[PDB]
């Protein structure tokens, strides 16, 4: 209420460089500073900013501050994957540690895999030891393809998850279902190459 | 409370006796810095009495002055009352014009 | 030598809930500024209070005040907090600030705290100190205080270049007022002394400015040693009262006149008489009842 | 040079019930904290302390009490669990002398729940990679399911012949809910890990997926009749 971040969720390409915001009324104002939250995690301090105006950079992190402006912003250049973890603007009113800080509500990032070389395919892996147990996972699509819930009771389909293998320079996409493989998923839009 | 209050009470101007003058209770050396004060005629409060605002001294004591406009005369008397807590009870203070 | 400007301020705290915080401003003896805690705003007491500053300058200091006023009640009830045991309710605290004029140009300035009515704490160069005869308990918050370097380079602005600054500004400004010269009253009455017989005289000089005045009984040309000048009290129109009192022995007092000096006066001092013309006429009209 | 750290990170609890939880600095830090994340809110405070033991309250100090036992440790305590409750707890800490070196701990996470009996540990299984995807891709796929357990307060990881892994695994953000009244329902958790075919070529290899459960404890001495759900590791063993 006393600051201000925007916008709520923000969207990313991987390698693009992105931007976010916090506006505050809070007075007096000694410092700024950004947070960043991975989720079941606690806050990792990124930069903090005192003058009236300044510059920081920590690493691939960089902020702004206009205390004219009551106004600042962070920047994440050539974004990673790591960096989807909900970000914080706190304002601090003391230089003093008689003062408190006030938090921000924060902005959550999803950052997004750049595929460039989709091979769709969904495939059954029986589950061993043995008994199955065989799930079915559709796979290596693209960012644009988006997996919907299913509407069913007995039925359980995962939202994408992507996994990068270091080493070989390698994104997927990859979503999982379980409970008719080939018929395992449709909604709002599927893959026409979808190998099987 | 820590310190005790001093308080005179004067004329600004030379009295004659129903001629309009005004009259001063000014109050020092007290600690802390609440106090109450009130000044009457014949035993009872001069509504309009106005107060300079608190200040201290270079000794850090604290002094404020009183002032209300009255006219003396032969029978009646005038004075400053204060109560602070350095006392147990109000201390009043009768206007004597001749020291 | 001369003009000494002070901003005093004098903060009460009873307990958590309840604080408030006034402050008076004076340059020489005559006060030119009020703040009260139930005014949002500073309120010139002087047509010439703003001095040199342009609506803007003033209204910007009146910002970095009304800033630090509200931070500073809560700042101190956190003191209060850490201090724990060893610092209690109900608190008192005075602070003298204040830019002293010397011969332009040249200043020197000052700021001084004081707790419970004991000067404890001053700015000094850079940072606050514990004056001598301070508690030691005060160190922690001192150095507490002393890393909000945002705050002591602002304190050093307001110290080093804006006090003088703003009050050679006031002192062209309100000259008149500064310079003026009131005249004295002055009149005799007596009482009687705590020593049997003997008569205690009053010599009373109201309504001059400036503050420098000279008083004393006289029996022809020599001064009577006698004397005692009581302290200089303040009258509420910007003026001062004193009065000067010799005893003596009943039936001494005819020949003894009370003389005064003043700057208002120039040449002409005043030598009021006992048992003058005028002297006993002005007596009647004190009459009472004792 | 220190951590701080919360302890639980996991907790559970009932109706009414009364949770304590601790903050350890090691930074000899003076000032510490306990603050509440509530989602698209912002961090509120509720309680803080000068040293020990002293404790000043939040604004959102009501319902809880802290005590600071000293220098190192600060304490909160929940009077009185709510049904359906869920928070996150964060301790932080601080310097007298420089108000920007504050810590934060990695938090605790809250569930109260109405019945304990409902609580149950996961059901781990591994499914192997499919025949297709390898001939079609060169990139084998191992998939990790643990499924039936409530709270959703577990750990899940991929371990490779030996070695905790991090390359090429991917496990969902979103648990589910089986049976959603919703209430006391059910949860479970994807997570994929992907290979060279040659790799996993010779089943000559180990791959493990490891959940990790935090549950009962020794404490919470349990009637029913089924094992207790205690905090435990679940797994799949696989090549
Ligand atoms: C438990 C017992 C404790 C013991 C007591 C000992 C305590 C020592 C005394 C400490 C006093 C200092 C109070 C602490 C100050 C802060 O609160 C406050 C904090 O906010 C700040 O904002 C800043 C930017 O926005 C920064 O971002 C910073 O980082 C952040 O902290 N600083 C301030 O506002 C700085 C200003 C301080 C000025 C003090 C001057 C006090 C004089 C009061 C005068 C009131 C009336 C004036 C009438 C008008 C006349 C015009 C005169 C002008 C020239 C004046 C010159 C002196
Ligand atoms: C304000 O004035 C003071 C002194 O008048 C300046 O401070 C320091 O003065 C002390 C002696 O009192 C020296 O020992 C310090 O080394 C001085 N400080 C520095 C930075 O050299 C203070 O710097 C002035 N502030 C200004 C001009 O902004
Ligand atoms: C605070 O003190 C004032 C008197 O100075 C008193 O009227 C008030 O009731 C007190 N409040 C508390 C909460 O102690
Ligand atoms: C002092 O003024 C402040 C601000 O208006 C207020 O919070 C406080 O209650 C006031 N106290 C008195 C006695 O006016």
């Amino acid at each position: 209420t006393q600051v201000e971040q925007s916008p709520q969720s923000l969207v990313v390409r991987q390698g693009e460089n992105s931007v976010l915001q916090c506006n505050y009324s809070v007075t007096p104002d000694n410092h700024l500073r950004w947070f960043k939250q991975d989720t079941g995690k606690g806050l990792v301090s990124l930069t903090v900013l005192v003058d009236q105006k300044d510059k920081t950079s920590n690493g691939r992190y960089s902020a702004t501050l206009d205390k004219d402006a009551k106004h600042s912003t962070l920047h994440i250049t050539a974004t990673l994957l790591d960096d989807t973890a909900t970000y914080i603007c706190v304002v601090g009113d003391r230089g003093s540690a008689l003062g408190r800080l006030h938090f921000g509500a924060g902005t959550q990032l999803i950052v997004i895999p750049d595929i460039q070389n989709p091979d769709p395919a969904v495939y059954q892996l029986r589950d061993s030891k043995s008994s199955d147990k065989s799930v079915c996972l559709f796979t290596d699509f693209d960012s644009q393809t988006n997996v919907s819930q299913s509407k069913d009771s007995d039925v359980y389909i995962t939202d994408k998850c992507v996994l990068d293998m270091r080493s070989m320079d390698f994104k997927s996409n990859s979503a999982v279902a379980w409970s008719a493989c080939a018929n395992a998923f449709n909604n709002s839009i599927i893959p026409e190459d979808t190998f099987f | 409370i820590q310190k005790t209050p001093q308080i005179q009470v004067y004329s600004r101007h030379p009295p004659e006796n129903g001629k309009p003058n005004i009259l001063n209770c000014y109050v020092t050396q007290f600690h802390p810095p609440h106090i109450e004060i009130q000044m009457l005629k014949n035993g009872k409060k001069i509504p309009k009495v106005e107060m300079s605002d608190m200040s201290f001294s270079k000794d850090w004591s604290f002094y404020i002055l009183a002032h209300t406009e009255f006219t003396p005369t032969e029978t009646d008397t005038y004075a400053c009352r204060v109560k602070h807590a350095s006392m147990a009870e109000p201390k009043t203070v009768y206007w004597d014009r001749d020291m | 030598k001369n003009y000494t400007f002070r901003c005093l301020q004098m903060s009460s705290f009873a307990n958590r809930s309840w604080s408030r915080t006034d402050s008076v401003v004076w340059l020489g003896d005559l006060q030119t500024h009020r703040w009260s805690n139930d005014s949002a705003t500073i309120s010139f007491t002087k047509p010439w209070s703003q001095g040199k500053l342009s609506n803007q300058q003033w209204e910007k200091l009146q910002h970095m005040f009304q800033v630090y006023r509200v931070s500073f009640t809560r700042d101190i009830q956190e003191l209060v907090k850490m201090m724990s045991p060893k610092e209690d309710y109900p608190i008192e605290i005075q602070l003298s600030a204040g830019c002293e004029m010397y011969p332009g140009n040249a200043s020197e300035s000052f700021l001084h705290v004081a707790f419970q009515g004991k000067y404890v704490v001053r700015f000094w160069g850079t940072s606050w100190q514990t004056v001598p005869g301070a508690p030691s308990w005060l160190d922690l918050p001192i150095k507490v205080l002393n890393a909000d370097q945002g705050t002591s380079a602002t304190v050093q602005m307001l110290l080093n270049d804006t006090c003088p600054l703003f009050v050679r500004g006031l002192l062209e400004a309100g000259k008149s007022d500064l310079e003026k010269q009131e005249k004295p009253v002055a009149w005799l009455s007596s009482v009687p002394s705590s020593a049997h017989g003997h008569r205690q005289l009053v010599c009373h000089v109201s309504g001059f400015y400036p503050k420098p005045v000279w008083v004393m009984w006289m029996r022809g040309d020599q001064e009577q040693q006698g004397t005692h000048r009581g302290d200089f009290l303040p009258n509420a129109d910007e003026t001062w009262y004193l009065q000067a009192t010799l005893d003596v022995e009943a039936g001494e007092e005819a020949g003894l006149a009370c003389r005064v000096k003043h700057s208002s006066l120039g040449g002409q001092d005043i030598i009021l008489y006992w048992g003058s013309l005028h002297h006993i006429l002005d007596a009647q009209k004190m009459v009472w009842n004792h | 040079g220190g951590i701080i750290t919360q302890t639980p990170k996991f907790l559970i609890g009932q109706e009414g019930q009364k949770l304590t939880l601790k903050c350890q600095q090691n930074f000899n830090h003076d000032t510490m904290y306990w603050y509440r994340q509530d989602s698209g809110k912002g961090l509120r405070l509720i309680y803080y302390s000068y040293g020990a033991g002293s404790t000043e309250k939040g604004d959102l100090s009501e319902g809880y009490d802290a005590s600071r036992e000293k220098k190192s440790s600060f304490s909160l305590t929940v009077t009185s669990a709510q049904k359906n409750e869920m928070a996150v707890f964060l301790c932080a800490s601080g310097s007298l002398l420089d108000v920007r070196e504050v810590f934060f701990g990695k938090g605790t996470r809250l569930t109260v729940v109405e019945d304990l009996k409902n609580v149950f540990p996961p059901e781990v299984a591994v499914f192997e990679p499919s025949e297709a995807e390898i001939s079609h891709t060169q990139k084998a796929t191992l998939v990790c399911l643990a499924t039936g357990f409530y709270p959703d307060h577990v750990e899940l990881s991929w371990w490779v012949n030996g070695k905790e892994v991090h390359s090429g695994v991917c496990t969902d953000p979103q648990p589910l809910k089986e049976q959603p009244a919703l209430n006391d329902s059910r949860y479970a958790l994807s997570s994929r890990l992907r290979v060279s075919a040659t790799f996993w070529q010779n089943p000559r290899n180990h791959f493990r997926c490891q959940v990790q459960f935090y549950g009962l404890s020794e404490n919470d001495e349990w009637t029913q009749d089924r094992a207790k759900p205690v905090t435990q590791i679940v797994s799949a063993e696989a090549w």
